[PDB]
């Protein structure tokens, strides 16, 4: 059996009141479109969530109308393809759950809205998934189609290596490394995961300094007020 | 006493004392919010999309 | 001796730091709630302000100075004549009703 | 049970002082401080040995674990 | 609420809480701006106003 | 192109640790071989191995990215 | 004429239960967690009414609904985040209020003793019913397994189990009729909080002494209020510090991935508030068994006030009792933890000791010793 | 007898202002 | 259910290839993390044609 | 109110939400109602006092 | 279920394929249709005999 | 407790067991009737035409 336990990365979002590199996230944003959803996806995130993040709004849009979303019943009685605008979530690789299962060996790629908050260990773990691809050892034969990867539960992944040193051409020209890509694609699945994750942050700086300021008054009042009893200094005169 | 003259001033009459209280809100709100933005951008410099906006 | 256990676990027990003798930290039934009524004046005028002190001191988290700390020996049972006496009536009326 | 049908009590003085001359943190530090350990020291003995055996029994069941998790010869 | 009310007694009373009233209301409108952080008033003023 | 996972790999697997459990490693690995037809497998060391491996390697990569 | 505090027939009970109310002079911060069970209540029912506002109980959109709030939402996240963790902070104050009442003997009060053991069934129910509408894969499984445990019981088992899903398994009907009782249970809680201050305003409070305060009692309002305030603005901090800083730290992941009736979790861990009874569960074989040790590890609390036999009300005074209160508070967190591990050769035989001496605890060594130090003391 | 009683000393808790017994509280009531 | 066969396989009927407990003919696991065989449910054969389940 | 630009899913989901809570507070406000009737008690149909033949 | 898309579907659920909830649902309409005639009725009883002295 | 059993609460008893076991059998009669319990039924004349 055995389960390798990821091991805690220093991520730069790691830190108590650190927020994700944006320009991490829209480098890591790339590596999503570009390869994990050749047969991922990431229903829960639309375009529009993208602006603001790592893109402003024209690369948003023309991002968006890059690729062929589907719009309803046109005024003829079927479907008709129209080009993406914001308001479009990312699209969906395979037409269904059969599908994805069928075109693949016969597992189903999980889809990445949550994938950061649904495994044990989160974003330590993915990296450490795209970067654990080895040879397996020996006493272990998988099944043709199958890889092995230590910290998938049960080192028997369906996964074909996703990331390999100069997959694709970052556009601000930072290298292409395999470490890097997968940096920067965790970082953005976590962002994916946990968009708040800035403004939570931010949130709870300011909970940490004025509960600073008002936990002292407020106990600084009670003293206030309670230190009539704790000054009684009774006495007992009986004849 | 500073103190006794803000006691004598501004804060005997509770309308006052709420008076006081809601116009130090007004300029404590400010004052927060615009110092806890600055101790959250100075931490994390170089990372926030309003850092990183002129380039695009 | 069984007086050195009986001792030690006096001074664990901790009501003889508030001032307290024993009958003081009774748990008050109805038996007991008739047993202080029947106390006289100046005993029960007593218990009432060695409570008082006691509430004063666990509301302020002290205890009194280590010389007036109720010595084992010094315990007096005010109560336990009283409540026995109740106690004894009680039972009379639970035969009677048997 | 409002006040005045509580009890009956007689030749007890109580003063008082206002809390606008009484310093709210008297001495804070300087009492409270032996005060604490005063308190910790009465209650650690009954306090912590439950706690820490819970410690090693929580220990010993995840190594235990484990090692039953390891291989075996054969 | 008739000629009861009307008195010089009570009049003097209104003259004698008009402006604690007054400045109750005065209380009670700066909190309404600042509530719901009312642009048309906040504009105007001072350093308030850069949070726009 | 080089990858500075690789170079951290390496200079991460000189740690003593990683010594020992690749000598574990290769302690199981020919033992598992040889063995005809035994049906255990070597995956534990590896695992021990990775596990040292990559704590230490945790501390260092992110500086170079 | 009168003091509108004292005359109007509305303030009456107000000013008689929070502004005049009489209450021990030397309460501790113990106390303080009975307003901070009240006020927790409100932010589960304010906080839940919103997520209220935007939820479709429905097993084909309830997670996309959760997910809409969460992300899309105004600030629903914190709305979200605030909700989940309040009710597990709510259940750190039962179980710490619970544990105050077992230490300074306020199960004499018997009323509100049993009244607050319904309480608790009811929040515990109330909380099984909110983890299961996100309706994630251990929302599903674990109402599957925890509904399934009622099966055990002889004869009407299927027919009850079969009843509560609604169907014939944990579906449409399930969730739909789950989300409107977590609607309605919360306002049972409300009415019966206002019983059980109801029934203990008649008794006055007990302080940790344990010896009655009637003679020493003080005004509740330039008091306890404003320390009431004080403890409530501490559960705030934690609260946001919980929300703000790690929102699903106490929640297993698993419970993203949406609720797949065809792949069972590695683990089907309930929320961390249940598995000391969940882990007892495990412990009896028998699943009749299991079930009857289940309830009654709760219902446990009733019988206290029977078998407590020591003279001394408080627990201030005994230490020898003290000693295996704690060991009970250590068993406690030991049976959660083997709740939370799984089934194995380790884990089983610490669950059976656990459980044992749990129950051994509060029947048979508590009152034993109790016996003892009365026999020690003179009487 | 009522004489015969008296109000302990307080001077460990008073706050600085109002310490000595010759001056007048009043003076430093609104500071308080 | 990992990338499993569709009723085929080196053992007969049905055998899991990802993780152990390979199925059997008629399901049953071999050796593995599997916590059953397939699951098998409360098949009616009261006649043919029918053979009602759940 | 209407959560958007129009009466949609928004006004729906909330409407149920608000329909579901304020009976309770229909009840609570009941509660007083009759609270506050019984300090005075309940109006004969002739108006006049009947305190003598409650 | 309240959303827009399947609120009324929902509801021909419950008067069509939900045991005994066709009665449940008109119940519950007629219902706020006498609640409300007898509010009415009460507030001319209140109006006539003038109990809003209290 | 001690309380109880003795000379006055057995009769006591004896006078109250006819009430509360035929109070019983009114509950058992009401379960089985609101239940429908198909079990009972079976062996009483008119109400099996029921199923
Ligand atoms: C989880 C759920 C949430 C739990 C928390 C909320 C519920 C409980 C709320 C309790 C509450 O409101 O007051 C409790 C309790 C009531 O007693 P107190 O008002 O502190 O008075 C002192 C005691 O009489 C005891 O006095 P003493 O004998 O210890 O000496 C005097 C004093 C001085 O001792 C100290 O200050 C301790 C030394 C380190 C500081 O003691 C303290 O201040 C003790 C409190 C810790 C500080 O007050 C506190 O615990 C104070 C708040 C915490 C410290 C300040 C934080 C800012
Ligand atoms: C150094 C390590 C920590 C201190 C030593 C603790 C120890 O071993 O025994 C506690 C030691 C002996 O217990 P004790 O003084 O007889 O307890 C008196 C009251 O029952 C309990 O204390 P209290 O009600 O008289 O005063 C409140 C007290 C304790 O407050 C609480 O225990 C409730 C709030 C804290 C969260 C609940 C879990 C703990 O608060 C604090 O001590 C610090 C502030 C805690 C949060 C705000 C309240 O007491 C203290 O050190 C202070 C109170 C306990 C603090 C924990
Ligand atoms: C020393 O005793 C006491 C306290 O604090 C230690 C208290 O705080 C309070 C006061 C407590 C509260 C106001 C909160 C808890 C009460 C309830 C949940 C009862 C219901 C009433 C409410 C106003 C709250 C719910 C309101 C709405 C849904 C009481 C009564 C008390 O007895
Ligand atoms: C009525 C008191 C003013 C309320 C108000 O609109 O304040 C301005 C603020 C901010 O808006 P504003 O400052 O642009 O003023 C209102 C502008 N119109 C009329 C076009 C909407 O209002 C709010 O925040 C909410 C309005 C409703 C408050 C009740
Ligand atoms: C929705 C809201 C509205 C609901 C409907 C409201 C309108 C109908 C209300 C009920 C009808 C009136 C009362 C009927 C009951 C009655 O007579 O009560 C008083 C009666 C008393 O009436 P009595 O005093 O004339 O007769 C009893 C006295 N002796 C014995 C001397 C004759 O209550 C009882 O008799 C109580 C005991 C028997 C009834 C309870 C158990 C019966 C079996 C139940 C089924 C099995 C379980
Ligand atoms: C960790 C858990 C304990 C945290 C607080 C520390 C503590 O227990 O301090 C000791 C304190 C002593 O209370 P006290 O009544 O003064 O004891 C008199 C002894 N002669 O103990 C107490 O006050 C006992 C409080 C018991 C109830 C709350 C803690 C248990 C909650 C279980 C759930
Ligand atoms: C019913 C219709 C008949 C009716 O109301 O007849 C009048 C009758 C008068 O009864 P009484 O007041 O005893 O007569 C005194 C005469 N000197 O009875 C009454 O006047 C009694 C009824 C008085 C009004 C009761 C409230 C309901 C009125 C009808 C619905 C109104 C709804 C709109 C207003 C609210
Ligand atoms: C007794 C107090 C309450 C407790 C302990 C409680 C507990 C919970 C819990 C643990 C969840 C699961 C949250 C999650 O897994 O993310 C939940 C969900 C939910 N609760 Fe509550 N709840 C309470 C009161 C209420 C009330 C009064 C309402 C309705 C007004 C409500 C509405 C909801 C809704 C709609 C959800 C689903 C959304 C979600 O998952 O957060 N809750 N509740
Ligand atoms: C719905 C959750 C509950 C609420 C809102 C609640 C409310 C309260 C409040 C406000 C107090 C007074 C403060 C205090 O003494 O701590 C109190 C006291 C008490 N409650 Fe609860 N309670 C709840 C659950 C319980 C439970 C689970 C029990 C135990 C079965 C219980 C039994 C008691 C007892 C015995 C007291 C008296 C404590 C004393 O004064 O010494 N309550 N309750
Ligand atoms: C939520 C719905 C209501 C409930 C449950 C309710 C409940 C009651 C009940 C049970 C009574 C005593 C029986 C009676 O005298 O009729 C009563 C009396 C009364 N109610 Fe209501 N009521 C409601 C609505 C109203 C309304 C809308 C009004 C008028 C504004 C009103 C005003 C009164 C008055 C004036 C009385 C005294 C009648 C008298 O003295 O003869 N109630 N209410
Ligand atoms: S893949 Fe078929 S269950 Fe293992």
């Amino acid at each position: 059996d055995l389960e390798l336990h990821a091991p805690s990365y220093p991520w730069s979002h790691r830190g108590l009141l650190s927020s994700l590199d944006h320009t991490s996230i829209r480098r890591g944003f790339q590596v999503y479109k570009q390869v994990c959803s050749s047969c991922h996806s990431m229903d829960y995130v639309a375009y529009r969530h993208l602006v603001g993040v790592c893109y402003t709004e024209e690369e948003a849009k023309a991002l968006a109308e890059e690729v062929e979303v589907q719009d309803g019943p046109n005024e003829d009685g079927e479907m008709f393809m129209r080009p993406g605008k914001l308001s479009d979530y990312f699209p969906k690789p395979y037409p269904n759950p059969e599908a994805a299962r069928a075109a693949n060996n016969g597992a189903l790629p999980p889809d990445l809205s949550y994938i950061v908050r649904a495994r044990h260990g989160g974003e330590d773990y993915v990296f450490s998934l795209l970067t654990g691809y080895c040879e397996p050892p020996t006493g272990v034969s998988l099944r043709e189609g199958l890889y092995f990867n230590p910290y998938f539960p049960g080192q028997a992944i369906a996964m074909a290596p996703p990331i390999y040193n100069e997959v694709l051409e970052f556009d601000d020209g930072t290298p292409a490394t395999m470490s890097q890509v997968a940096k920067d694609v965790c970082t953005f699945l976590r962002w994916a995961s946990e968009p708040e994750h800035d403004h939570r942050k931010r949130m709870g700086l300011k909970m940490l300094m004025m509960m600073g300021l008002l936990l002292p008054l407020v106990y600084a009042m009670k003293r206030h007020k309670w230190s009539v009893l704790k000054s009684r200094k009774l006495a007992y005169r009986p004849p | 006493t500073l103190t006794a003259r803000l006691y004598s001033l501004l804060f005997r009459r509770t309308s006052t004392f709420a008076l006081t209280i809601a116009v130090g809100a007004l300029f404590f709100e400010r004052a927060f919010d615009q110092g806890a933005d600055a101790i959250y951008e100075h931490i994390n410099q170089g990372k926030l999309w309003k850092h990183i906006k002129h380039k695009y | 001796w069984l007086e050195g256990i009986r001792k030690w676990y006096y001074n664990a027990a901790g009501f003889n730091k508030l001032g307290l003798m024993r009958d003081d930290t009774i748990y008050e039934d109805d038996d007991v709630k008739e047993a202080i009524r029947r106390l006289p004046e100046n005993l029960y005028n007593d218990r009432v302000f060695r409570i008082k002190r006691a509430l004063d001191l666990t509301m302020r988290q002290q205890i009194l100075p280590k010389e007036q700390w109720t010595k084992y020996e010094e315990d007096k049972f005010y109560l336990e004549p009283y409540l026995k006496e109740v106690i004894r009536e009680r039972k009379e009326r639970e035969e009677w009703a048997k | 049970r409002e006040f005045g049908h509580l009890t009956r009590m007689r030749h007890v003085i109580t003063y008082s002082l206002s809390p606008f001359e009484q310093r709210a943190f008297p001495h804070y530090f300087t009492k409270g401080i032996p005060n604490v350990l005063r308190r910790t020291r009465a209650c650690i003995l009954r306090v912590a040995p439950p706690f820490v055996v819970f410690y090693l029994v929580y220990t010993w069941g995840t190594q235990e674990f484990e090692k039953s998790k390891r291989k075996n010869p054969a | 609420m008739l000629s009861r009310f009307l008195g010089p007694r009570y009049r003097e009373l209104a003259r004698n809480w008009i402006p604690t009233a007054s400045m109750w209301g005065a209380v009670g409108a700066v909190g309404l701006v600042w509530a719901t952080d009312w642009r048309l008033i906040l504009d105007w003023v001072p350093y308030i106003n850069g949070k726009f | 192109l080089v990858d500075p996972l690789t170079t951290v790999r390496e200079q991460c697997e000189q740690i003593e640790k990683c010594i020992k459990a690749r000598e574990r490693l290769e302690l199981c690995d020919q033992r598992v071989s040889s063995r005809s037809q035994t049906e255990e497998d070597c995956t534990e060391e590896l695992f021990d191995f990775l596990h040292a491996r990559d704590h230490c390697v945790a501390h260092k990569l992110f500086n170079s990215l | 004429m009168t003091n509108i505090r004292k005359s109007h027939p509305l303030m009456k009970i107000i000013n008689n239960a929070f502004i005049d109310l009489p209450a021990p002079s030397n309460i501790s911060s113990w106390w303080n967690f009975g307003s901070l069970l009240g006020i927790c209540l409100i932010l589960q029912i304010l906080t839940g009414l919103f997520l209220a506002m935007h939820y479709t109980s429905d097993t084909t959109t309830a997670f996309s609904s959760v997910t809409h709030i969460c992300r899309d939402v105004n600030y629903g996240w914190v709305i979200r985040y605030l909700h989940a963790n309040g009710a597990s902070m709510f259940f750190i104050c039962l179980f710490i209020h619970v544990g105050r009442g077992l230490y300074y003997g306020s199960y004499m009060f018997l009323e509100t003793w049993n009244i607050g053991v319904v309480l608790l069934f009811t929040v515990m129910a109330t909380a099984f019913m909110g983890y299961v509408l996100p309706w994630g894969q251990m929302s599903f499984w674990g109402a599957t397994v925890i509904t399934n445990l009622l099966s055990a019981i002889p004869y009407i088992g299927t027919d009850l189990v079969e009843w509560i899903w609604g169907g014939f398994s944990v579906d449409k009907a399930t969730l739909t009729r789950f989300f409107a009782f977590h609607f309605i249970l919360p306002f049972i809680i409300t009415a019966l909080a206002a019983v059980h201050l109801l029934f203990l305003h008649e008794t006055g409070s007990n302080n940790p002494t344990g010896i009655s305060s009637d003679m020493d009692k003080i005004p509740f309002h330039p008091y306890y209020t404003i320390k009431d305030i004080l403890g409530a603005l501490f559960m705030m901090l934690i609260l946001l510090i919980l929300v703000l800083f790690s929102p699903d730290l106490l929640g297993d992941p698993d419970n993203y991935t949406p609720a797949n009736p065809l792949n069972t979790p590695p683990h089907i861990k309930p929320e961390w508030y249940f598995l000391f009874a969940y882990a007892i569960l495990r412990s009896i074989p028998n699943k009749l068994g299991g079930v009857l040790a289940l309830v009654a590890s709760i219902l446990i609390l009733i019988l206290m006030p029977m078998l407590h036999t020591s003279k001394q009300r408080s627990m201030m005074f005994r230490p020898l009792s003290q000693c295996l209160f704690w060991m009970l508070v250590a068993d406690l967190i030991t049976l959660t933890w083997i709740g939370g591990q799984p089934v194995e050769h380790p884990f089983i035989i610490i669950g059976q000791l656990a459980s044992i001496l749990y129950f051994l605890i509060i029947l048979v060594l508590m009152p034993i010793t109790s016996i003892i130090e009365n026999n020690l003391l003179k009487w | 007898s009522h004489t015969d009683i008296r109000v302990p000393d307080f001077s460990d808790y008073r706050r600085a202002e109002v310490l000595d017994s010759t001056k007048s509280s009043k003076e430093s009531s609104d500071a308080r | 259910g990992c990338v499993p066969i569709a009723n085929a396989g080196d053992f007969g009927g049905y055998y899991c290839p990802c993780h152990g407990s390979h199925y059997d003919a008629s399901g049953r696991i071999r050796k593995g993390p599997a916590p059953l065989n397939l699951e098998v449910p409360t098949y009616e054969f009261t006649s043919d044609d029918l053979v009602i389940v759940g």
